[PDB]
Parts: structure tokens; C-alpha cells; sequence
């Protein structure tokens, strides 16, 4: 059989992978600390990779990319915009964002705010007046859904396997707020469902892409594929290939695979902007089923072969 | 990029290429420690003989 | 004119000091019986070579070098071998009794019985120099010997020879190369031993070694005589500077200056290429351009390690053959917009270049096909921590349940020593991560 | 490390010790003269090991030969190899021992032990450099578990420092001589605890079965259980006695197979099972593990292997031996302890034993064999608290105390190996 252990009891997504991965009958899961695995369920912080690929005969695969943190920690993420000349900062779909400590960027943050101040301009911080991390501009123009007259924000999933093909899941879901917009309390700024709890116009504040692409057609007479999801096809490709050559282990002694889940956020012109990029992401429970079985199919089981997809491959 | 000390003979040559400004115990002593583990082995040998000597 | 000694200490010592000079025999053109017709100062001289070969009134070249060993399987080998006629008895020592795998054993028991004649071996041989530079010792981490006996052997030359050099050429131990459970213990221990009274020391780990002879060798089970003729490769390279004529690390001084900036982080990694099968016929002759690229693939440096996470301290770059400045350069500029190379810093983003027109020297019928032009990468890199990592965690689960401890108590060794060493092992990492951030 | 004392006490002792160097001697060339009739020089090369050689070019074995009665004795001397051992080696009385550890330990044995002692530091003097000794016996009787403990004991005060290696063979119901047989065992393991530093346990239940269900021998005789016992003492020392790679030794085998003192019992197993068809490599190492397959009646299922060491000859692929070993602890790694890198240890020899195209020997220190002291402690205590048979023993001056000492120690050894199992 094939050999697997677990170092994250905290993950439902791969709490259904090594369940999934039960029922094949051809995998077994050891203790977290049997040095002979052929697949590792790490943990999220201080993974030890240095002890990977030195154990004579197995070939050893993981669910994380060692360097990948530099774009999905907000501070590292903004860094690598910015100095990257692949994106150059010149970039089209990223707000403008600044780092601050409390080298440092504050002195640089105020002189565009004042350019800005004159006119207007709104800013958020987490980790109108600048005087009350990172600090970029909030979309004060978003899209919003009717009717409730609310905003929302698109997550989507995306799988990179140890060839570093990018596969993007086919399913998407929005986090849509219940309260309208009121651009003068933040319940109705901040889209997180745990925020939000609500429910009355749909299920769990989350609406699926087969709704919302039929709101786009009867309200904007567009689809979703040509309005939002080439420009989010884009970023993902652009993000992932300017890494490529500081994480890829195409000629390493252990091989990476890792799940991503992109946050986008829709302005009212249909434009696409990426707001973070999550390491380790969560599902919606009317798909946890689809897309475990989709990753040991092209991730798992394509290192480990046994006895439509539902991926898009963004080719590159 | 700047050459610096180039350095030619018959059998080669060598020089630097910069791209970027930057930004005991004694004899005693070890004999010490030799004849300390000495008597440590010399310890338990004795106490060996003593058991077997019961 | 200034001599170099070495001292070769347990097998893979011994073994592996036989391919190297073997290899410099040939590459100076002096036959197995120390007869040198290119040498026309008979007796005598002051040339590049004479730090490593003194002469005698007949015309032999001899070697100033000194192989010990615990047991005589192994030197019995040099004895007897198509080079015994270099070699003078006095610089063979052998025991009759090794040290079973067991640190202890060696450092305390059989080291304290043996380590007064070894230094009047040595102390013989710088009496015929005029200008004594230091000393390089070639030796395992894993076996008894090459881990117990070389760390007493370098506390008492600090002592004998407080201003020389020294330098270490070590094995790092692998599974897939493997002689003992306990190679762990004694890699530690030495290493705690040694620290201090070693001013830069080569690591070579035999899995890096194993697979390189698989991959680009196209050999299904390497032996010892395969890892050795690569490794001598390796170290042919890293002091052809003292034997040939040149002007970049002409004496044992200048690896600390070039290479080792804190004393504790005195392991620079290797990278070598190109290696080409000789069982290929033809081989397209790669560039300079695409034998410096490949210093920078993990799968060609000698300690398999991601150099990509960690940062840069100091990179030497020793060329071999059909080489000219210009194409160093152009490559360079190439690498530093490919790649990832960063370096710490409170140090200059440089690298020091020599090149040697004499192009690599392969052994007749062996396994690496003669090539055109070669390179070798010295780079003190943070990187190489992992390997301190790997091994401190095996060490961390047998001595948990004091596995095999009493083996080495039984030797006159303290447990005390045990957590002494390895706390020391954890001050080292720590200084790893301060340099790397 | 060069040279092997050998040494053989007793009936049992002395009979497998008996075919042990008839089939060595075959496969180093020597004939029943101790002449060098080969072909090749690998069976020359390390032979000083065992053989000491003569002028004239014979080899003779470093061997001794003990008894407390002579009729074992005389049957070796006549036997296919007698005429090869040194005449000088035979040491014997007239007593016997009756099946009574007391007898070969206290009464009967102290007589004749420093005549065996003469003989030992005789061909001790003569090494160039002394591994140490390794000793043959039962621990059901009283001749090699009574006497062959005291002369341990008596060795090790005179060469402290050479190790001290042990067949031993565990009494068991199935194939009983007496009653008291728990009880001189028990007494026996005690003084193994203190003074080997390796000891394979050869249980007569193990034998007993394999002839019995795989064999497929109805009523198996003890020349079938040696049959067995001698193509195990083969595999053990293929390593010490041909040129390899490996060039093991007595002491580094206790350092990398004994990770704790105490726990020194090692479990051997072999296959194949003793037609002309050769087995594939994946044959071997699937038999070599099985349970069938153990030489010690302990299912390696209940318990945890500390360390593991394997042997295969023949000409084979060793890149083939390497997939299937990796491939036995990758898919039963339950069965391994974590805390010991690397612990399972192969190595290739190109000679194979007499008859076979190839073979393969294993050696185990796994904490399964606790469910061997358990079998040998509850018989023991049976008997015990009813004070049954213990007249015996009380006539020849021991004392009931030193008997529930010996059991206390027993018990403690099988709570040391549950330890270590969880
Ligand atoms: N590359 C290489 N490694 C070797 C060679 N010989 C031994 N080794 C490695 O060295 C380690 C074992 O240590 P040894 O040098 O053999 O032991 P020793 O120094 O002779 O000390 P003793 O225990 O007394 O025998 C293992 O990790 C081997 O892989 C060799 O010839 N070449
Ligand atoms: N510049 C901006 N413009 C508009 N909305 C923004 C914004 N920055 C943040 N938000 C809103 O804040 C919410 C959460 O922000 P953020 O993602 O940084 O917090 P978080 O990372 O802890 C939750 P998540 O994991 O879903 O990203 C998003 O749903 C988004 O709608
Ligand atoms: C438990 O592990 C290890 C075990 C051993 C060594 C190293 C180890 O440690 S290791 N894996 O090299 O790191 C070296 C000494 N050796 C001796 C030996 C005697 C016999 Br016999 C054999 O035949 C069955 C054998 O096997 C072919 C080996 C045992
Ligand atoms: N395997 C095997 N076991 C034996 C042999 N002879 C005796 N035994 C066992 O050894 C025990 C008796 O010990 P024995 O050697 O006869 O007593 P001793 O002569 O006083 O040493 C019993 O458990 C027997 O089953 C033999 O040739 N082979
Ligand atoms: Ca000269
Ligand atoms: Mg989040
Ligand atoms: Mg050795
Ligand atoms: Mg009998």
C-alpha cells in the first residue's frame, strides 16, 4: 500500500483526505512521527521540510510549498508586489498598499495620502482620517447584490501539483453580507461568515456561481466567465508563476502540492481585485466532497497511482 | 560589476568580481580529563571483580 | 616555499587519501615509483609542488602525509598497493584493536594509548620544512575512529602547533552508506570536540555522493572505489591552488579569510560539475555558462541542502581547463537575474574567481569521462544548517530512552557529556538562525 | 578482533555444536583431516577466525569440548568430523549431572571447571588478537545450563574485557526430558542476564513445529531439530567467517544489536525451510519474517522489533534485496520502534551454503520474545508454590530463596521487555 501521516487535527479538508483515503483500501495512516511516509498531512507552522526526501526507497510528497508563505502573509504579500519585477507594482488589479511598523513605509504612506486627502479617500488596517500591519485603500466602490443592496467577496480554490500545473476548482462561492451598504457600524463592510452570524435571502450568506452567474446575465446581461473570471484566471496564473523559481521542487528530493484559496473582491465596473491569498482555506459543506476526491485524484494519486474534470488547467 | 586583481601566469590567472557594496585548553588539562575517565573504567572494573569476588 | 602535511584518520580517511593522491601523481606527472622526469632539480627545489612531495638524493618524490588507523585492514591496502613504493614505513601506523564503532572508545581508551607516537610521526615529518603552513585531515563522523581518535588528535596539535592551520575534510553520515547505529552519537560528540580547534572543515555527505554516482554515473550500486574517485575530483580542486602556480588560496590562511567570517560557521558547502559517465562515447562538452548554472542545482552540491532558504556568507569559484575570464563574467551576470542568491548584509555580494589552465585529470579506465573545462563552488551558505537539523533529531530519539548510552559509560564516558554536546549542537543551530533570520 | 574461542558443554551443547563445524567445514574446503581441498580463495581468506592452522598446512578448530559424563563425548570423537579437533580440547568427567542445575553449578561442575579453564587460556594465549567466545548449550538440563553458566562466569573474571556470545536452547513441554526442567532454566536465564552480551534462543517448541507442520514430519527426532539449529549457526556467522564489505565482528554486533544491557536475546530465523528450484528474492525475505519461519516460539506480531539483522546468500541483484527489505519495514512499520533510525541492517555474501542456489538468515532482538520467559515462568511457579520437586535441589545446599530470586529477576526481565514495547 501507500504510506501516510497526519499532523493537523484542525484541517477539514484533509480530515476528509485521510478519510477519503481510508476507504481506498490502499493507504494507511501511521503515527504523526513515523519517519517513513510516502505522504505527509503537515502541520501549518514550522513544518521541518529539512527532513524530507532522506529516507532511502520512498518517494515522499507534501501539502505545502516551502517558501509560499511570502504570498500569503499580508505583509510578505505586499513586499513581493512591489519588488517583483514580474509585477513591478505596476500591476493592475492590486489596491495600493503600504507597510508599516510600530524598513518602514510610513513615511511614504502619508505622502500619497495627502495627494489623496485633497480630493477623497477611505483606508482600512488589520494584520477616512489617516490620524486613527498593512494599510490599503477599501474599494468605497463595490458591487453590490440585488435586492438588499450588499456587498460580497469571491473565493475560489486553486490546486498546484508537484509538476506546478495550476488548477483552478470550477466551483466558486460568494461570502455575501445581509445588511446594505451603508458608506457613512461594519457588519455590512466586513464579508466572514462567522461575522455575520442573517440567512434571509440565502443559505449561510454564501451564494454558488450558478446563481450568480444568472443574477449577472437577467441584471448586466454578462456572463461570469467573460465579466470576472478571465481577470481572476489571470491573477492566479501571475501570482503562482512569479514564485515558481524560489519554491518549485521539480528538481528537489521531496516533492510539494498545496491548496490556495484566492479572496477577490468586484467593483461595480466588473473589475477583479485580489484582496489576500490563504495557505490553509476551509470549504463550503456542499463541497467538501468534490474537491477532496478531486485532490487525490490529480495530487495525490498522480505521484501514487492505484489499480469531465472538475478543474480548469490555467496553462502557461 | 567590477573586476579587481587580476593575477596572470603560465599555469592560469585569478581574480574578484564584485556585484555589491555591503550594506585553547592545555596539555594538562586534556591529560586531565584522559586519566579522569581512566579511573572511572579502573572504578567500575574493581566493582565487577568485587561481584564476582561474591 | 611553505609545506603542507596531511593526516588521514580511520577508513574512510585512509580510503579515500589514496584516490587523492593517486590523482595527484597523475596530475604532476610522477610515476608510482617517485621518479618525476619533468623535475630537473634533482634533490631539491622550491616549486609549487614541493608542498606537497619533498625529494630525496635518488629522485623520489614522496608525499607529506601520514595514515593512522585503530586496525591494519585498511592502510595494509597502501602497503601493498600500486603506490607503495611513494610512501616511507614510518608513515604508516597501524593498531591491532579498533574502536568498534564507539567514540569512547576511541577518544578515551585506544586514543590515549597511541597518541603520543602519532605526534612523533608528525613532529618528523615538519622538521623537513622550512615554513610550516598547517595541516588537512581527512576523516569520518560516523565510525570510532575518525570521530573519537581525530578530536583528541586535534586538541593536542592546537597544543604542539598553536599557530598553524588546520583543516578537515569529514563524511557526514548516510543510511543509504551505512556502518553503525550509533553514528549519530558520535557525530554529535565530535563535533562538540572539535569545534573549536578546526579552522575549516569541508562536509561530504555519502548520500549527496550515492545518488550523483547513480544519476550521472549511471551506476546501479556504487562502492567505495566510485565515491572516492568523485570525491577526490572534489578535493583535487579545492588545493590544486597550493600545488600549482596561481595567486588565489596559496596557503591554508587564506580559507578562513576567504570563506569563514565567524569562527563556530566554519562548514562552507561544494558543489562540483560537471560529472559525465565515461561509458558515453560522446558527450556534448558543456559551457562555461552551463557548468556555473549547475552550481546553483541542489542535486550537484555535496550536502543535499535547499541553498534558496538561506543566505550567503562568502563564494569561491575554482575553474579547470579551457577557461577564460570573459565567459566567467557573462555567466555570472546571467545567474544573478535567474536565480535566488542572497547574500547577508553586513557582506559584499562578490565572488573570488581562479582559474587553472590544466584541464581536470581523470584515472585511466575509470568512471569520469576526461573533460574540457570544470568547476567547483565553495559558498558558505546558512542553508547548510539542515544537515545539522536532520542529524540532531535522530540523535534527539535514541537518547530519549538512553539508547545504547551505556556502551560509551562503560568507556569512562559521563552521561553528562552526552547533554554537554548536544546543548553545544543546539547553541550552534541557534547561531545558524541569528545569521539567516 | 580476529580470532573465536569456541566452546560446547554438555549433551546438547555438544551435538549441535557437533554439526555446526561439520557444515562450516565444508564450506571453507577442509576435509574431515582438516586438509584445504577448494576451489576459490574466499574460503581462505578469514579462516583464521575458526580454524587454527598447523604445520603442513592443516587447519584444526579453536574449539572445546566439555561434558560431566563421557557418552556425548565419545560419539563426537567417532561421529564424520571427530578425528579433526585437538585432542587436547576434550574435557570430561565421570559424574554427570543428572538433570540438575545444582549439580553442574555447585557440586558436580566446580571439580572439573579449572580444567576447562587451562584449555581456554591456552588457546587464548595463541591469538594475535581475541574476539572473545561463544558457548553452545541447553538450559534444561544440568551439564550446559548448570556448568556452562559457571564457566561464564569464571571466563569473564579472567577476560573482562572480550565478549562473551551464547547458543542457548529453551526446554519446552513438547519436547521434555524431565519434570525440573522449568526450574533449572529459570536459574539459568539469571546468570544470562548478568554475564553474555548476546545470546540466540533456540526454542525446542519453535523446532519441534516447524518440523511437525511445514516440514510435515510426524515424529520428529532431535537429528531433525539440529538440522534446523546447524543451518541457523551457518547464517549467524556467514558474516564472520567470509571477506565482505560488512567485516562484522563479535563486538560490533553487541554494539549495534544491544541497545540496553539486559536485553541481549536475540531471535534467528532462516528460509528456506529445508527442492531444486531456486527462490526468487521476494521469496526470501517474505519467509525470512514469517512466523513459521522463527526459530523462538514468539509471534514478532505481539511485540516490536529494537534492531534487525539480515543475511543472503548467493548470486542475486542487491538492488532486488534492497527493494524487498525496504519494502517488508515499509509495510510493516507498526512493527518496528521509532526511536532507532535505520535499525534493520543487510548485507550479501556470494557463497551459498551446501546444496542451496540461495538463502537467508535473520536475526532479531524483538520484545515478543518476553512471551518465552512468561511460558518458562508460569510452569516454574506451578511447581513452586507447592514446593514441588525442590528436594532435589535443597540436597545438593542450595537454599528456597535463591530460587525466588531467580524467578523475581525472571518476572522483571518480562516487565523490562513490556517496557519497551509501548
Ligand atoms: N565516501 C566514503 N565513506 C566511507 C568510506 N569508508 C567508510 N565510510 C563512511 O564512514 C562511516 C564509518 O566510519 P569508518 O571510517 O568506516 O570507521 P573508522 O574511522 O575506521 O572507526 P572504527 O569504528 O574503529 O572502524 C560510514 O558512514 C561510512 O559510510 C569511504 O571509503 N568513502
Ligand atoms: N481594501 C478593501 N476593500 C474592500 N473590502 C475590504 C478591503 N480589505 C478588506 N476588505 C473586507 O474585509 C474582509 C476580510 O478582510 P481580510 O481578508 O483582510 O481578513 P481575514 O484575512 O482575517 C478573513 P479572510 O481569510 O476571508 O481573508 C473581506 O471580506 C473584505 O470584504
Ligand atoms: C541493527 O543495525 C545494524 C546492525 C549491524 C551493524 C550495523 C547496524 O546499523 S546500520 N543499519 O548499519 O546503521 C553492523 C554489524 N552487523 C553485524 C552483522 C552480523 C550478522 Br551475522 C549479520 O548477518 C545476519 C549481519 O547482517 C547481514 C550483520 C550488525
Ligand atoms: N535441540 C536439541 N535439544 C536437545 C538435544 N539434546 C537435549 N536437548 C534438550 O536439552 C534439555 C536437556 O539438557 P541436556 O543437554 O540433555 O542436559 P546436559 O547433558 O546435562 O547438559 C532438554 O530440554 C532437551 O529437550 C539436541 O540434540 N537438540
Ligand atoms: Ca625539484
Ligand atoms: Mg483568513
Ligand atoms: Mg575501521
Ligand atoms: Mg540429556
Amino acid at each position: 500500500m501507500y504510506t501516510f501521516v497526519v499532523r493537523d487535527e484542525n484541517s477539514s479538508v484533509y480530515a476528509e483526505v485521510s478519510r477519503l483515503l481510508l476507504a481506498t483500501g490502499q493507504w494507511k495512516r501511521l503515527r504523526k512521527d513515523n519517519p517513513r511516509f510516502n505522504l505527509m498531512l503537515g502541520e501549518r507552522n514550522r513544518l521541518p521540510f529539512g527532513r524530507l526526501g532522506h529516507e532511502p526507497g520512498l518517494v515522499q510528497l507534501v501539502n505545502y510549498y516551502r517558501g509560499a508563505d511570502k504570498l500569503c502573509r499580508k505583509a510578505s504579500l505586499v513586499k513581493l508586489i512591489k519588488t517583483s519585477p514580474e509585477l513591478s507594482e505596476s500591476c493592475t488589479w492590486f489596491p495600493e498598499s503600504y507597510v508599516i511598523y510600530p524598513t518602514d513605509e510610513r513615511e511614504v504612506f502619508l505622502a500619497a495620502y495627502n495627494r489623496r486627502r485633497e480630493g477623497g479617500n477611505v483606508w482600512i488596517a488589520k494584520s477616512s482620517e489617516a490620524s486613527e500591519h498593512v494599510i490599503q485603500k477599501y474599494l468605497e466602490k463595490p458591487l453590490l447584490l440585488e435586492p438588499g443592496h450588499r456587498k460580497f467577496d469571491i473565493r475560489s480554490w486553486v490546486l498546484v501539483d508537484h509538476l506546478y500545473n495550476i488548477y483552478l476548482y470550477r466551483e466558486g462561492v460568494l461570502r455575501t453580507s445581509s445588511e446594505p451598504y451603508n458608506s457613512a457600524d461594519k457588519t455590512c463592510h466586513l464579508t466572514n461568515h462567522c461575522i455575520q452570524k442573517y440567512g434571509r435571502y440565502e443559505e449561510g450568506n454564501e451564494m454558488f456561481f450558478e446563481e450568480f452567474n444568472q443574477y449577472l446575465m437577467d441584471a448586466l446581461n454578462t456572463t461570469l466567465e467573460n465579466s470576472i473570471l478571465l481577470q481572476i484566471k489571470h491573477i492566479i496564473r501571475s501570482c503562482l508563476m512569479c514564485i515558481e523559481p524560489a519554491i518549485s521542487t521539480k528538481h528537489l528530493h521531496y516533492q510539494s502540492f498545496q491548496l490556495f484559496g484566492f479572496d477577490f473582491m468586484v467593483d461595480e465596473e466588473l473589475k477583479v481585485w485580489l484582496i489576500e491569498v490563504n495557505g490553509a482555506p476551509a470549504c463550503a459543506q456542499k463541497l467538501y466532497a468534490e474537491l477532496c476526491q478531486g485532490i487525490v485524484d490529480v495530487a495525490i494519486s498522480s505521484v501514487f497511482p492505484l489499480a469531465t474534470s472538475i478543474f480548469i488547467k490555467l496553462h502557461h | 560589476m567590477e573586476v579587481i586583481e587580476l593575477n596572470k601566469c603560465t599555469s592560469g590567472q585569478s581574480f574578484e568580481v564584485i556585484l555589491k557594496p555591503p550594506s585553547d585548553p592545555s596539555l594538562e588539562e586534556i591529560q586531565k580529563k584522559l586519566e579522569a575517565a581512566e579511573e572511572r573504567r579502573k572504578y567500575q572494573e574493581a566493582e565487577l571483580l568485587k561481584h564476582l569476588a561474591e | 616555499m611553505r609545506e603542507c602535511i596531511s593526516i588521514h584518520v580511520g577508513q574512510a580517511g585512509v580510503q579515500i587519501g589514496n584516490a587523492c593522491w593517486e590523482l595527484y601523481c597523475l596530475e604532476h606527472g610522477i610515476q608510482p615509483d617517485g621518479q618525476m622526469p619533468s623535475d630537473k632539480t634533482i634533490g631539491g627545489g622550491d616549486d609549487s609542488f614541493n608542498t606537497f612531495f619533498s625529494e630525496t638524493g635518488a629522485g623520489k618524490h614522496v608525499p607529506r602525509a601520514v595514515f593512522v588507523d585503530l586496525e591494519p585492514t585498511v592502510i595494509d591496502e597502501v602497503r601493498t598497493g600500486t603506490y607503495r613504493q611513494l610512501f616511507h614505513p614510518e608513515q604508516l601506523i597501524t593498531g591491532k584493536e579498533d574502536a568498534a564503532n564507539n567514540y569512547a572508545r576511541g577518544h578515551y581508551t585506544i586514543g590515549k594509548e597511541i597518541i603520543d607516537l602519532v605526534l612523533d610521526r608528525i613532529r618528523k615529518l615538519a622538521d623537513q620544512c622550512t615554513g610550516l603552513q598547517g595541516f588537512l585531515v581527512f576523516h569520518s563522523f560516523g565510525g570510532g575512529t575518525g570521530s573519537g581518535f581525530t578530536s583528541l588528535l586535534m586538541e593536542r596539535l592546537s597544543v604542539d602547533y598553536g599557530k598553524k592551520s588546520k583543516l578537515e575534510f569529514s563524511i557526514y553520515p548516510a543510511p543509504q552508506v551505512s556502518t553503525a547505529v550509533v553514528e549519530p552519537y558520535n557525530s554529535i560528540l565530535t563535533t562538540h570536540t572539535t569545534l573549536e580547534h578546526s579552522d575549516c572543515a569541508f562536509m561530504v555527505d555519502n548520500e549527496a555522493i550515492y545518488d550523483i554516482c547513480r544519476r550521472n554515473l549511471d551506476i546501479e550500486r556504487p562502492t567505495y572505489t566510485n565515491l572516492n574517485r568523485l570525491i577526490s575530483q572534489i578535493v583535487s580542486s579545492i588545493t590544486a591552488s597550493l600545488r600549482f602556480d596561481g595567486a588565489l588560496n596559496v596557503d591554508l590562511t587564506e580559507f578562513q579569510t576567504n570563506l569563514v567570517p565567524y569562527p563556530r560557521i566554519h562548514f562552507p558547502l561544494a558543489t562540483y560539475a560537471p560529472v559525465i559517465s565515461a561509458e558515453k562515447a560522446y558527450h556534448e562538452q558543456l559551457s562555461v555558462a552551463e557548468i556555473t548554472n549547475a552550481c546553483f542545482e541542489p542535486a550537484n552540491q555535496m550536502v543535499k541542502c535547499d541553498p534558496r532558504h538561506g543566505k550567503y556568507m562568502a563564494c569561491c569559484l575554482l575553474y579547470r581547463g579551457d577557461v577564460v575570464p570573459k565567459d566567467v563574467n557573462a555567466a555570472i551576470a546571467t545567474i544573478k537575474t535567474k536565480r535566488s542568491i542572497q547574500f547577508v548584509d553586513w557582506c559584499p555580494t562578490g565572488f573570488k574567481v581562479g582559474i587553472n589552465y590544466q584541464p581536470p585529470t581523470v584515472v585511466p579506465g575509470g568512471d569520469l569521462a576526461k573533460v574540457q573545462r570544470a568547476v567547483c563552488m565553495l559558498s558558505n551558505t546558512t542553508a547548510i544548517a539542515e544537515a545539522w537539523a536532520r542529524l540532531d533529531h535522530k540523535f534527539d530519539l535514541m537518547y530519549a530512552k538512553r539508547a545504547f548510552v551505556h556502551w560509551y559509560v562503560g568507556e569512562g564516558m559521563e552521561e553528562g557529556e552526552f547533554s554537554e554536546a548536544r546543548e553545544d549542537m543546539a547553541a550552534l543551530e541557534k547561531d545558524y538562525e541569528e545569521v539567516g533570520v | 578482533m580476529r580470532e573465536i574461542v569456541h566452546i560446547q558443554a554438555g549433551q546438547c551443547g555438544n551435538q549441535i555444536g557437533a554439526k555446526f563445524w561439520e557444515v562450516i567445514s565444508d564450506e571453507h574446503g577442509i576435509d574431515p583431516t582438516g586438509s584445504y581441498h577448494g576451489d576459490s580463495d574466499l574460503q581462505l581468506e578469514r579462516i583464521n577466525v575458526y580454524y587454527n592452522e598447523a604445520t603442513g598446512n592443516k587447519y584444526v578448530p579453536r574449539a572445546i569440548l566439555v561434558d560431566l559424563e563421557p557418552g556425548t563425548m565419545d560419539s563426537v570423537r567417532s561421529g564424520p568430523f571427530g578425528q579433526i579437533f585437538r585432542p587436547d580440547n576434550f574435557v570430561f568427567g565421570q559424574s554427570g549431572a543428572g538433570n540438575n542445575w545444582a549439580k553442574g553449578h555447585y557440586t558436580e561442575g566446580a571439580e572439573l571447571v579449572d580444567s576447562v579453564l587451562d584449555v581456554v587460556r591456552k588457546e587464548s594465549e595463541s591469538c594475535d588478537c581475541l574476539q572473545g567466545f561463544q558457548l553452545t548449550h541447553s538450559l534444561g538440563g544440568g551439564t550446559g545450563s548448570g556448568m556452562g553458566t559457571l564457566l561464564i562466569s569464571k571466563i569473564r573474571e579472567e577476560y573482562p574485557d572480550r565478549i562473551m556470545n551464547t547458543f542457548s536452547v529453551m526446554p519446552s513441554p513438547k519436547v521434555s526430558d524431565t519434570v525440573v526442567e522449568p526450574y533449572n532454566a529459570t536459574l539459568s536465564v539469571h546468570q544470562l542476564v548478568e554475564n553474555t552480551d548476546e545470546t540466540y534462543c533456540i526454542d525446542n517448541e519453535a523446532l519441534y513445529d516447524i518440523c511437525f507442520r511445514t516440514l510435515k514430519l510426524t515424529t520428529p527426532t532431535y537429528g531433525d531439530l539440529n538440522h534446523l539449529v546447524s543451518a541457523t549457526m551457518s547464517g549467524v556467522t556467514t558474516c564472520l567467517r567470509f571477506p565482505g564489505q560488512l567485516n562484522a565482528d563479535l563486538r560490533k554486533l553487541a554494539v549495534n544489536m544491544v541497545p540496553f544491557p539486559r536485553l541481549h536475546f536475540f531471535m534467528p530465523g532462516f528460509a528456506p525451510l529445508t527442492q531444486y528450484r531456486a527462490l526468487t528474492v521476494p521469496e526470501l525475505t517474505q519467509q525470512m519474517f514469517d512466523s513459521k519461519n522463527m526459530m523462538a516460539a514468539c509471534d514478532p506480531r505481539h511485540g516490536r522489533y529494537l534492531t534487525v539483522a539480515a543475511i543472503f546468500r548467493g548470486r542475486m541483484s542487491m538492488k532486488e534485496v534492497d527493494e524487498q527489505m525496504l519494502n517488508v519495514q515499509n509495510k510493516n512499520s507498526s512493527y518496528f520502534v521509532e526511536w532507532i533510525p535505520n535499525n534493520v541492517k543487510t548485507a550479501v555474501c556470494d557463497i551459498p551454503p551446501r546444496g542451496l542456489k540461495m538463502s537467508a538468515t535473520f536475526i532479531g532482538n524483538s520484545t515478543a520474545i518476553q512471551e518465552l520467559f512468561k511460558r518458562i515462568s508460569e510452569q516454574f511457579t506451578a511447581m513452586f508454590r507447592r514446593k514441588a520437586f525442590l528436594h532435589w535441589y535443597t540436597g545438593e545446599g542450595m537454599d528456597e530463596m535463591e530460587f525466588t530470586e531467580a524467578e523475581s529477576n525472571m518476572n522483571d526481565l518480562v516487565s523490562e521487555y513490556q517496557q519497551y514495547q509501548d
